[PDB]
């Protein structure tokens, strides 16, 4: 599975 | 900043005239990702051509596999035609059974 | 043997031709098992290997939602990085991302990784310890400070050495009838005159899996690093790979050359010689 949503932008 | 495609044209299985097989055109090492790839039979675009999903290598250059089912003969001439921003004209690579 | 789970993401801006193109691919080892393509019809994560199709609708719903969330962040970042690198709105640009994890043959975590690129060059990478980042230049350091302040590494680590490992182990069990195979290379040499006095010797490796392999040419035991033509490893299209390496030799001197083949699937490294009579 891919990482869960919610990582912050660059 | 821009990298030209390395183009390989080959069959999935060792080629034997008459026998169904698969014609592959593998394009790798290119950047940016926009590319046009056609497989040719006697200079004529083959219409049923599938391709892999865009992926890339450790150096970030892209690669794609285009492929079609074909039955090789002696007279039929097969090639891969590739266009890319790095090319002055679309590059045609003929299928050579030794490569 | 060891195994990996890797996801590859590409986002390409298309100014004046709609929203950026987004393509995501998931692999176990060298076998693709899922994909998402913003230009395809379904707008879902889709199966690409037989053993993943048994996952239920809640699996595909979650994968679709989370991979679309990655595409949204990537679209935002394309504009952010345009600003950091002081580029115009007119050009097309690319973000590439790869992340994943490796486990050993006993299933233990070996390593996790995440690497990001912009226009085909390094941008930022997670370090081996999964705790710190390395930025490629001063623009990427802006991202690094943001990610430090937001403790992104700790959040990502919990995936890379936790969730990633758990699901890779599940997939290896679910696909065991096909992912545990190692096909060693079928090897041979060919010989092609280029004139009356010279010929190409080509060393072939066919039908192997995984794709990792080494082909090397020696003359009298001395390596021929600079006179060897080596093609990129290529897929056969049936799950195996092919490679060749070639050297131009003087006619009559063929037997002075040897091709050496190394592949995890080979009991011993192979040595090949042209069998002149």
């Amino acid at each position: 599975v891919v990482v869960g949503a919610g990582g912050v932008g660059k | 900043i821009q990298r030209t495609p390395k183009i390989q044209v080959y069959s999935r299985h060792p080629a034997e005239n008459g026998k169904s097989n698969f014609l592959n055109c593998y394009v790798s090492g290119f950047h940016p990702s926009d590319i046009e790839v056609d497989l040719l039979k006697n200079g004529e675009r083959i219409e049923k051509v599938e391709h892999s999903d865009l992926s890339f290598s450790k150096d970030w250059s892209f690669y794609l596999l285009y492929y079609t089912e074909f039955t090789p003969t002696e007279k039929d001439e097969y090639a891969c035609r590739v266009n890319h921003v790095t090319l002055s004209q679309p590059k045609i690579v003929k299928w050579d059974r030794d490569m | 043997g060891s195994h990996s789970m890797r996801y590859f993401f590409t986002s390409v801006s298309r100014p004046g031709r709609g929203e950026p193109r987004f393509i995501a691919v998931g692999y176990v080892d060298d076998t693709q098992f899922v994909r998402f393509d913003s230009d395809a019809a379904s707008q879902r994560m889709e199966p690409r290997a037989p053993w993943i199709e048994q996952e239920g609708p809640e699996y595909w719903d979650q994968e679709t939602r989370n991979v679309k969330a990655q595409s949204q962040t990537d679209r935002v970042d394309l504009g952010t990085l345009r600003g950091y690198y002081n580029q115009s709105e007119a050009g097309s640009h690319t973000i590439q991302i790869m992340y994943g994890c490796d486990v050993g043959s006993d299933g233990r975590f070996l390593r996790g990784y995440r690497q990001d690129a912009y226009d085909g060059k390094d941008y930022i990478a997670l370090n081996e310890d999964l705790r710190s980042w390395t930025a490629a230049d001063m623009a990427a350091q802006i991202t690094k400070r943001k990610w430090e302040a937001a403790h992104e590494a700790e959040q990502l680590r919990a995936y890379l050495d936790g969730t990633c490992v758990e699901w890779l182990r599940r997939y290896l069990e679910n696909g065991k009838e096909t992912l545990q195979r190692t096909d060693p290379p079928k090897t041979h040499m060919t010989h092609h005159p280029i004139s009356d006095h010279e010929a190409t010797l080509r060393c072939w490796a066919l039908g192997f899996y995984p794709a990792e392999i080494t082909l090397t040419w020696q003359r009298d035991g001395e390596d021929q690093t600079q006179d060897t033509e080596l093609v990129e490893t290529r897929p056969a299209g049936d799950g195996t790979f092919q490679k060749w390496a070639a050297v131009v030799v003087p006619s009559g001197e063929e037997q002075r050359y040897t091709c050496h083949v190394q592949h995890e699937g080979l009991p011993k490294p192979l040595t090949l010689r042209w069998e002149l009579s």
